Protein backbone atom coordinates (compact mmCIF):
# COMPACT_ATOMS: atom_id res chain seq x y z
CA UNK A 1 0.00 0.00 0.00
CA UNK A 2 3.23 2.24 -0.68
CA UNK A 3 5.15 3.35 -3.84
CA UNK A 4 6.32 0.78 -6.38
CA UNK A 5 3.14 -0.98 -7.35
CA UNK A 6 3.79 -2.08 -10.72
CA UNK A 7 3.62 1.47 -12.95
CA UNK A 8 0.70 1.79 -15.28
CA UNK A 9 -2.78 -0.05 -15.38
CA UNK A 10 -2.18 -3.20 -17.09
CA UNK A 11 -3.11 -3.89 -20.49
CA UNK A 12 -3.81 -7.05 -22.34
CA UNK A 13 -5.17 -7.98 -25.70
CA UNK A 14 -8.51 -10.16 -25.76
CA UNK A 15 -7.64 -13.70 -25.92
CA UNK A 16 -4.28 -13.27 -24.45
CA UNK A 17 -2.72 -14.46 -20.73
CA UNK A 18 -2.81 -12.18 -18.17
CA UNK A 19 -0.05 -11.96 -15.57
CA UNK A 20 -0.42 -9.93 -12.55
CA UNK A 21 2.49 -10.23 -9.73
CA UNK A 22 2.64 -8.77 -6.11
CA UNK A 23 5.98 -8.77 -4.15
CA UNK A 24 4.85 -8.47 -0.55
CA UNK A 25 6.96 -7.97 2.83
CA UNK A 26 5.42 -9.20 6.31
CA UNK A 27 7.37 -12.95 5.92
CA UNK A 28 4.51 -13.77 9.05
CA UNK A 29 2.18 -13.75 6.04
CA UNK A 30 1.04 -17.78 4.72
CA UNK A 31 -2.47 -17.15 3.85
CA UNK A 32 -3.18 -15.24 0.11
CA UNK A 33 -7.16 -14.40 -1.42
CA UNK A 34 -7.60 -12.35 -4.50
CA UNK A 35 -10.61 -9.99 -5.12
CA UNK A 36 -11.86 -8.59 -8.58
CA UNK A 37 -13.65 -5.12 -7.96
CA UNK A 38 -15.47 -3.87 -10.81
CA UNK A 39 -15.42 0.16 -10.91
CA UNK A 40 -18.36 1.15 -8.38
CA UNK A 41 -19.24 -2.35 -6.95
CA UNK A 42 -17.84 -4.03 -4.10
CA UNK A 43 -14.68 -6.31 -4.19
CA UNK A 44 -15.15 -10.15 -4.32
CA UNK A 45 -13.03 -12.92 -3.55
CA UNK A 46 -12.20 -15.44 -6.68
CA UNK A 47 -9.16 -17.41 -5.62
CA UNK A 48 -7.98 -18.62 -2.23
CA UNK A 49 -4.31 -20.12 -1.57
CA UNK A 50 -2.66 -22.01 1.10
CA UNK A 51 0.56 -23.63 0.60
CA UNK A 52 3.64 -22.28 -1.32
CA UNK A 53 2.67 -23.46 -4.88
CA UNK A 54 0.03 -23.64 -7.61
CA UNK A 55 -4.19 -23.59 -7.56
CA UNK A 56 -6.36 -23.99 -10.70
CA UNK A 57 -9.83 -22.39 -11.09
CA UNK A 58 -10.92 -22.57 -14.63
CA UNK A 59 -9.22 -19.29 -16.51
CA UNK A 60 -7.37 -18.35 -13.41
CA UNK A 61 -4.81 -19.38 -11.78
CA UNK A 62 -2.56 -18.05 -8.77
CA UNK A 63 0.64 -18.24 -7.71
CA UNK A 64 2.57 -18.24 -4.29
CA UNK A 65 5.99 -17.55 -4.01
CA UNK A 66 6.86 -17.30 0.13
CA UNK A 67 11.07 -18.16 -0.82
CA UNK A 68 10.31 -15.03 -2.94
CA UNK A 69 7.60 -13.10 -1.44
CA UNK A 70 5.34 -12.66 -4.27
CA UNK A 71 1.53 -13.59 -5.15
CA UNK A 72 0.77 -13.86 -8.35
CA UNK A 73 -2.42 -14.71 -10.80
CA UNK A 74 -3.10 -15.30 -13.94
CA UNK A 75 -6.30 -15.43 -16.17
CA UNK A 76 -5.71 -17.40 -19.43
CA UNK A 77 -8.18 -16.31 -22.37
CA UNK A 78 -8.88 -12.83 -21.18
CA UNK A 79 -12.46 -11.58 -21.89
CA UNK A 80 -13.31 -7.57 -22.23
CA UNK A 81 -15.70 -8.26 -18.71
CA UNK A 82 -12.68 -9.27 -16.94
CA UNK A 83 -11.31 -5.20 -16.80
CA UNK A 84 -11.37 -4.67 -13.53
CA UNK A 85 -9.38 -3.82 -10.39
CA UNK A 86 -7.73 -7.15 -8.64
CA UNK A 87 -6.06 -6.61 -5.42
CA UNK A 88 -4.67 -9.44 -2.94
CA UNK A 89 -5.41 -9.74 0.59
CA UNK A 90 -3.38 -11.62 3.42
CA UNK A 91 -3.89 -12.76 7.48
CA UNK A 92 -1.17 -11.89 9.01
CA UNK A 93 0.52 -13.32 12.20
CA UNK A 94 -1.01 -10.18 14.39
CA UNK A 95 -4.66 -10.91 13.43
CA UNK A 96 -5.54 -8.11 11.03
CA UNK A 97 -6.64 -8.55 7.18
CA UNK A 98 -3.87 -6.64 4.63
CA UNK A 99 -4.88 -5.74 1.09
CA UNK A 100 -2.10 -4.97 -1.04
CA UNK A 101 -1.21 -2.44 -3.83
CA UNK A 102 -4.79 -3.47 -6.63
CA UNK A 103 -4.09 -3.25 -9.96
CA UNK A 104 -5.82 -2.38 -12.81
CA UNK A 105 -6.64 -4.89 -15.48
CA UNK A 106 -7.92 -3.77 -18.60
CA UNK A 107 -8.17 -6.17 -21.57
CA UNK A 108 -9.01 -4.43 -25.32
CA UNK A 109 -11.91 -6.11 -27.25
CA UNK A 110 -10.79 -7.68 -30.79
CA UNK A 111 -12.60 -5.26 -32.73
CA UNK A 112 -12.76 -7.77 -36.09
CA UNK A 113 -13.37 -5.37 -38.73
CA UNK A 114 -12.79 -1.48 -37.84
CA UNK A 115 -14.94 1.16 -39.69
CA UNK A 116 -13.75 4.27 -37.81
CA UNK A 117 -16.20 7.44 -38.42
CA UNK A 118 -18.31 10.24 -36.48
CA UNK A 119 -22.00 10.13 -36.88
CA UNK A 120 -24.18 13.38 -36.07
CA UNK A 121 -27.65 12.29 -33.46
CA UNK A 122 -30.21 13.60 -34.23
CA UNK A 123 -31.46 15.87 -31.83
CA UNK A 124 -34.53 15.47 -29.52
CA UNK A 125 -37.51 17.37 -29.15
CA UNK A 126 -36.87 17.86 -25.80
CA UNK A 127 -32.98 18.88 -25.40
CA UNK A 128 -30.98 21.25 -27.50
CA UNK A 129 -27.66 19.55 -27.43
CA UNK A 130 -26.19 17.61 -30.29
CA UNK A 131 -24.52 14.76 -29.90
CA UNK A 132 -21.81 13.20 -32.60
CA UNK A 133 -20.89 9.75 -32.16
CA UNK A 134 -17.49 8.12 -32.64
CA UNK A 135 -17.53 4.55 -33.40
CA UNK A 136 -16.42 1.61 -35.05
CA UNK A 137 -12.38 2.74 -34.38
CA UNK A 138 -10.21 -0.22 -33.76
CA UNK A 139 -9.07 -0.60 -29.71
CA UNK A 140 -5.36 0.91 -30.69
CA UNK A 141 -7.12 4.47 -30.34
CA UNK A 142 -7.64 6.35 -27.38
CA UNK A 143 -10.16 9.34 -26.96
CA UNK A 144 -8.86 12.61 -25.49
CA UNK A 145 -10.87 15.21 -23.29
CA UNK A 146 -12.09 17.87 -25.66
CA UNK A 147 -9.74 21.09 -25.63
CA UNK A 148 -12.76 23.91 -25.43
CA UNK A 149 -14.47 23.95 -21.77
CA UNK A 150 -18.51 23.51 -22.62
CA UNK A 151 -17.85 20.63 -25.23
CA UNK A 152 -18.63 17.23 -23.45
CA UNK A 153 -16.50 13.78 -23.97
CA UNK A 154 -16.77 10.05 -22.62
CA UNK A 155 -14.33 7.95 -22.65
CA UNK A 156 -14.41 4.96 -25.35
CA UNK A 157 -16.62 1.99 -24.45
CA UNK A 158 -17.11 -1.63 -25.37
CA UNK A 159 -20.72 -3.16 -26.58
CA UNK A 160 -21.48 -6.59 -27.57
CA UNK A 161 -24.47 -7.55 -29.42
CA UNK A 162 -24.44 -10.77 -29.21
CA UNK A 163 -27.03 -11.82 -31.88
CA UNK A 164 -24.31 -10.79 -34.60
CA UNK A 165 -21.32 -11.69 -33.02
CA UNK A 166 -20.51 -8.04 -32.72
CA UNK A 167 -18.16 -5.27 -30.55
CA UNK A 168 -17.86 -2.35 -31.32
CA UNK A 169 -15.77 0.49 -29.81
CA UNK A 170 -17.72 4.15 -28.98
CA UNK A 171 -16.79 7.61 -27.49
CA UNK A 172 -19.70 10.72 -27.27
CA UNK A 173 -19.43 14.12 -27.35
CA UNK A 174 -21.72 17.08 -27.04
CA UNK A 175 -22.48 20.88 -26.40
CA UNK A 176 -24.96 23.19 -26.73
CA UNK A 177 -22.11 25.69 -28.29
CA UNK A 178 -22.66 26.72 -32.17
CA UNK A 179 -19.31 26.80 -32.34
CA UNK A 180 -19.65 23.15 -32.50
CA UNK A 181 -19.83 20.52 -35.27
CA UNK A 182 -19.03 16.83 -35.44
CA UNK A 183 -16.10 17.47 -37.47
CA UNK A 184 -14.05 19.60 -34.86
CA UNK A 185 -15.77 17.19 -32.13
CA UNK A 186 -12.23 15.21 -31.70
CA UNK A 187 -9.53 17.27 -32.97
CA UNK A 188 -7.64 17.14 -30.00
CA UNK A 189 -7.32 13.15 -30.24
CA UNK A 190 -5.16 10.71 -32.37
CA UNK A 191 -8.16 9.48 -34.68
CA UNK A 192 -7.00 6.57 -37.33
CA UNK A 193 -6.36 8.84 -40.47
CA UNK A 194 -8.85 6.57 -42.55
CA UNK A 195 -11.72 8.32 -40.43
CA UNK A 196 -15.17 8.96 -42.15
CA UNK A 197 -17.16 12.03 -42.00
CA UNK A 198 -20.73 11.33 -43.43
CA UNK A 199 -22.11 14.44 -46.18
CA UNK B 1 -27.31 -15.20 -0.91
CA UNK B 2 -26.56 -14.63 2.63
CA UNK B 3 -24.39 -11.59 2.14
CA UNK B 4 -23.47 -7.92 4.41
CA UNK B 5 -26.01 -5.50 4.78
CA UNK B 6 -25.67 -2.17 4.55
CA UNK B 7 -28.07 0.60 5.29
CA UNK B 8 -28.16 3.25 3.81
CA UNK B 9 -27.60 2.15 0.25
CA UNK B 10 -27.21 6.40 -0.86
CA UNK B 11 -27.50 9.35 1.23
CA UNK B 12 -27.01 13.12 1.69
CA UNK B 13 -26.28 15.23 4.31
CA UNK B 14 -25.30 18.84 5.44
CA UNK B 15 -21.87 19.07 7.31
CA UNK B 16 -22.65 18.62 10.56
CA UNK B 17 -25.77 16.82 11.18
CA UNK B 18 -24.75 13.48 12.63
CA UNK B 19 -25.38 10.03 10.93
CA UNK B 20 -24.70 6.12 11.26
CA UNK B 21 -24.62 3.59 8.40
CA UNK B 22 -25.44 0.19 10.07
CA UNK B 23 -23.60 -3.51 8.78
CA UNK B 24 -25.91 -6.26 8.90
CA UNK B 25 -24.42 -9.94 8.73
CA UNK B 26 -26.19 -13.37 9.63
CA UNK B 27 -23.52 -15.44 8.93
CA UNK B 28 -22.04 -15.66 12.61
CA UNK B 29 -18.86 -14.16 11.50
CA UNK B 30 -16.90 -12.48 14.02
CA UNK B 31 -15.15 -10.34 12.36
CA UNK B 32 -16.00 -7.11 10.85
CA UNK B 33 -14.33 -4.05 9.43
CA UNK B 34 -15.49 -0.67 7.50
CA UNK B 35 -13.19 0.58 4.62
CA UNK B 36 -13.50 3.77 2.40
CA UNK B 37 -12.96 3.24 -0.71
CA UNK B 38 -11.69 6.99 -2.86
CA UNK B 39 -10.45 7.56 -6.34
CA UNK B 40 -6.64 7.43 -6.52
CA UNK B 41 -5.96 6.12 -3.23
CA UNK B 42 -7.85 2.68 -3.12
CA UNK B 43 -9.56 0.80 0.08
CA UNK B 44 -8.91 2.11 3.75
CA UNK B 45 -9.83 0.11 6.58
CA UNK B 46 -10.98 2.70 8.87
CA UNK B 47 -11.95 0.11 11.66
CA UNK B 48 -12.67 -3.20 12.49
CA UNK B 49 -13.88 -5.45 15.34
CA UNK B 50 -12.46 -9.09 15.85
CA UNK B 51 -14.92 -9.76 17.99
CA UNK B 52 -17.91 -8.91 20.25
CA UNK B 53 -17.13 -5.91 22.37
CA UNK B 54 -13.68 -5.63 20.56
CA UNK B 55 -12.64 -2.75 18.67
CA UNK B 56 -9.68 -1.24 16.64
CA UNK B 57 -9.05 2.01 14.80
CA UNK B 58 -7.37 0.57 11.44
CA UNK B 59 -5.58 3.38 9.03
CA UNK B 60 -7.71 6.60 8.55
CA UNK B 61 -10.12 6.15 11.88
CA UNK B 62 -9.98 10.43 12.68
CA UNK B 63 -13.76 11.39 12.28
CA UNK B 64 -15.38 7.69 13.21
CA UNK B 65 -16.64 5.76 15.39
CA UNK B 66 -17.77 2.11 15.79
CA UNK B 67 -19.43 -0.41 18.80
CA UNK B 68 -20.10 -3.93 18.44
CA UNK B 69 -22.38 -4.82 21.02
CA UNK B 70 -23.68 -7.56 19.01
CA UNK B 71 -21.86 -10.08 16.64
CA UNK B 72 -24.46 -9.28 13.86
CA UNK B 73 -23.65 -5.65 13.45
CA UNK B 74 -20.90 -2.96 13.34
CA UNK B 75 -22.24 0.48 13.13
CA UNK B 76 -19.90 3.15 12.11
CA UNK B 77 -20.92 6.58 13.19
CA UNK B 78 -19.67 9.77 12.16
CA UNK B 79 -20.35 12.35 14.91
CA UNK B 80 -19.74 15.43 13.34
CA UNK B 81 -19.80 14.98 9.30
CA UNK B 82 -17.31 16.76 7.09
CA UNK B 83 -16.83 17.36 3.21
CA UNK B 84 -13.92 15.17 3.10
CA UNK B 85 -15.98 12.26 4.56
CA UNK B 86 -17.85 11.98 1.36
CA UNK B 87 -16.57 8.49 -0.25
CA UNK B 88 -17.98 4.93 -0.78
CA UNK B 89 -17.97 2.99 2.07
CA UNK B 90 -17.43 -1.05 2.24
CA UNK B 91 -18.35 -3.08 5.37
CA UNK B 92 -16.69 -6.57 5.18
CA UNK B 93 -17.70 -9.46 7.35
CA UNK B 94 -14.88 -12.45 7.70
CA UNK B 95 -15.38 -16.18 9.19
CA UNK B 96 -14.16 -19.24 7.99
CA UNK B 97 -10.07 -19.21 6.73
CA UNK B 98 -9.90 -15.36 5.96
CA UNK B 99 -12.59 -14.49 3.23
CA UNK B 100 -13.76 -11.27 2.97
CA UNK B 101 -17.78 -10.47 2.52
CA UNK B 102 -18.40 -7.61 1.13
CA UNK B 103 -21.63 -5.31 1.76
CA UNK B 104 -22.74 -3.59 -1.45
CA UNK B 105 -21.31 -0.16 -0.37
CA UNK B 106 -22.74 2.69 0.93
CA UNK B 107 -22.49 5.55 -1.24
CA UNK B 108 -22.25 8.99 0.91
CA UNK B 109 -21.89 12.55 -0.03
CA UNK B 110 -21.59 15.74 3.05
CA UNK B 111 -22.36 18.68 0.83
CA UNK B 112 -21.85 22.33 2.50
CA UNK B 113 -25.80 22.65 1.15
CA UNK B 114 -28.73 20.61 -0.09
CA UNK B 115 -29.17 23.49 -2.57
CA UNK B 116 -26.31 21.65 -4.52
CA UNK B 117 -28.21 18.41 -4.77
CA UNK B 118 -30.23 18.71 -8.80
CA UNK B 119 -31.71 16.02 -10.32
CA UNK B 120 -30.71 14.65 -13.95
CA UNK B 121 -32.21 15.97 -17.36
CA UNK B 122 -32.21 12.86 -19.14
CA UNK B 123 -32.42 12.57 -22.74
CA UNK B 124 -31.98 10.12 -26.13
CA UNK B 125 -30.50 10.81 -29.23
CA UNK B 126 -31.59 8.68 -32.23
CA UNK B 127 -29.71 7.01 -34.85
CA UNK B 128 -27.80 8.94 -37.78
CA UNK B 129 -29.48 8.45 -41.33
CA UNK B 130 -25.47 8.05 -42.23
CA UNK B 131 -24.45 5.20 -39.64
CA UNK B 132 -27.37 2.62 -41.09
CA UNK B 133 -26.48 3.01 -44.32
CA UNK B 134 -22.80 2.70 -43.75
CA UNK B 135 -23.15 0.32 -41.06
CA UNK B 136 -26.58 -1.41 -41.05
CA UNK B 137 -26.88 -0.57 -37.47
CA UNK B 138 -28.60 2.04 -35.03
CA UNK B 139 -26.98 3.51 -32.33
CA UNK B 140 -28.78 5.54 -29.87
CA UNK B 141 -27.41 7.56 -27.18
CA UNK B 142 -28.65 8.57 -23.69
CA UNK B 143 -27.32 11.52 -21.90
CA UNK B 144 -27.85 12.00 -18.09
CA UNK B 145 -26.92 15.43 -17.35
CA UNK B 146 -26.37 18.05 -14.60
CA UNK B 147 -27.15 15.72 -11.54
CA UNK B 148 -25.57 15.80 -8.21
CA UNK B 149 -24.52 14.06 -6.03
CA UNK B 150 -23.29 11.48 -8.72
CA UNK B 151 -25.62 8.80 -7.53
CA UNK B 152 -27.20 7.24 -11.08
CA UNK B 153 -28.01 3.70 -12.07
CA UNK B 154 -28.91 3.94 -15.71
CA UNK B 155 -30.92 1.03 -17.71
CA UNK B 156 -32.36 0.79 -21.26
CA UNK B 157 -35.86 -0.63 -21.77
CA UNK B 158 -37.30 -1.75 -24.51
CA UNK B 159 -41.05 -2.60 -25.74
CA UNK B 160 -41.52 -2.58 -21.66
CA UNK B 161 -38.34 -5.12 -20.74
CA UNK B 162 -35.35 -4.27 -19.45
CA UNK B 163 -32.44 -4.44 -22.07
CA UNK B 164 -28.54 -5.99 -22.34
CA UNK B 165 -27.48 -7.02 -25.60
CA UNK B 166 -25.79 -3.89 -27.10
CA UNK B 167 -25.43 -1.31 -24.29
CA UNK B 168 -22.89 0.40 -23.35
CA UNK B 169 -22.55 2.99 -19.86
CA UNK B 170 -19.55 4.77 -19.26
CA UNK B 171 -17.79 3.07 -15.92
CA UNK B 172 -18.39 6.02 -14.25
CA UNK B 173 -19.85 9.63 -14.23
CA UNK B 174 -18.36 12.82 -15.66
CA UNK B 175 -17.51 15.78 -13.41
CA UNK B 176 -19.00 18.37 -15.71
CA UNK B 177 -17.02 21.18 -13.50
CA UNK B 178 -13.62 18.77 -13.00
CA UNK B 179 -11.95 22.13 -11.21
CA UNK B 180 -15.19 22.72 -8.88
CA UNK B 181 -16.03 20.94 -5.51
CA UNK B 182 -19.47 20.77 -6.15
CA UNK B 183 -19.65 19.92 -9.74
CA UNK B 184 -22.75 18.30 -11.30
CA UNK B 185 -22.37 14.91 -13.18
CA UNK B 186 -23.45 13.59 -16.77
CA UNK B 187 -23.44 10.17 -17.64
CA UNK B 188 -23.78 8.25 -21.06
CA UNK B 189 -25.46 5.37 -21.98
CA UNK B 190 -25.70 3.68 -25.69
CA UNK B 191 -27.82 1.25 -27.40
CA UNK B 192 -26.91 -0.26 -30.89
CA UNK B 193 -29.62 -2.31 -32.41
CA UNK B 194 -29.82 -3.62 -36.20
CA UNK B 195 -31.10 -1.30 -38.92
CA UNK B 196 -33.97 -3.78 -39.61
CA UNK B 197 -35.27 -3.19 -35.64
CA UNK B 198 -34.85 0.77 -35.59
CA UNK B 199 -37.14 1.07 -38.39
CA UNK B 200 -40.39 -0.45 -36.95
CA UNK B 201 -41.96 2.31 -35.79
CA UNK B 202 -43.89 0.17 -33.72
CA UNK B 203 -40.76 -0.23 -31.71
CA UNK B 204 -40.42 1.52 -28.47
CA UNK B 205 -36.92 2.80 -26.89
CA UNK B 206 -36.73 4.02 -23.09
CA UNK B 207 -33.81 5.19 -21.02
CA UNK B 208 -34.15 5.20 -17.37
CA UNK B 209 -32.44 6.72 -14.82
CA UNK B 210 -32.63 5.99 -10.95
CA UNK B 211 -31.58 9.15 -8.84
CA UNK B 212 -30.96 8.89 -5.36
CA UNK B 213 -31.43 12.57 -3.78
CA UNK B 214 -32.93 13.87 -0.85
CA UNK B 215 -35.74 11.82 1.15
CA UNK B 216 -39.34 13.59 1.70
CA UNK B 217 -38.25 14.48 5.26
CA UNK B 218 -35.50 17.20 4.07
CA UNK B 219 -36.50 20.61 4.36
CA UNK B 220 -36.82 22.59 1.20
CA UNK B 221 -37.24 26.31 0.64
CA UNK B 222 -36.02 27.26 -3.11
CA UNK B 223 -38.59 27.50 -5.78
CA UNK B 224 -37.48 24.73 -8.14
CA UNK B 225 -38.34 21.33 -7.39
CA UNK B 226 -37.31 19.43 -4.48
CA UNK B 227 -34.67 17.55 -5.32
CA UNK B 228 -35.73 14.04 -4.44
CA UNK B 229 -34.71 10.11 -5.11
CA UNK B 230 -36.50 9.50 -8.75
CA UNK B 231 -36.36 8.04 -11.89
CA UNK B 232 -36.68 10.01 -14.85
CA UNK B 233 -36.96 8.55 -18.55
CA UNK B 234 -36.42 9.91 -21.79
CA UNK B 235 -38.31 7.83 -25.35
CA UNK B 236 -37.66 7.57 -29.14
CA UNK B 237 -39.80 5.41 -31.14
CA UNK B 238 -38.53 3.53 -34.76
CA UNK B 239 -38.67 5.62 -37.93
CA UNK B 240 -39.69 4.22 -40.87
CA UNK B 241 -36.87 4.43 -43.48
Amino acid sequence: KEVEQNSGPLSVPEGAIASLNCTYSDRGSQSFFWYRQYSGKSPELIMSIYSNGDKEDGRFTAQLNKASQYVSLLIRDSQPSDSATYLWGTYNQGGKLIFGQGTELSVKPNIQNPDPAVYQLRDSKSSDKSVCLFTDFDSQTNVSQSKDSDVYITDKCVLDMRSMDFKSNSAVAWSNKSDFACANAFNNSIIPEDTFFPS
Amino acid sequence: EAQVTQNPRYLITVTGKKLTVTCSQNMNHEYMSWYRQDPGLGLRQIYYSMNVEVTDKGDVPEGYKVSRKEKRNFPLILESPSPNQTSLYFCASSGASHEQYFGPGTRLTVTEDLKNVFPPEVAVFEPSEAEISHTQKATLVCLATGFYPDHVELSWWVNGKEVHSGVCTDPQPLKEQPALNDSRYALSSRLRVSATFWQNPRNHFRCQVQFYGLSENDEWTQDRAKPVTQIVSAEAWGRAD
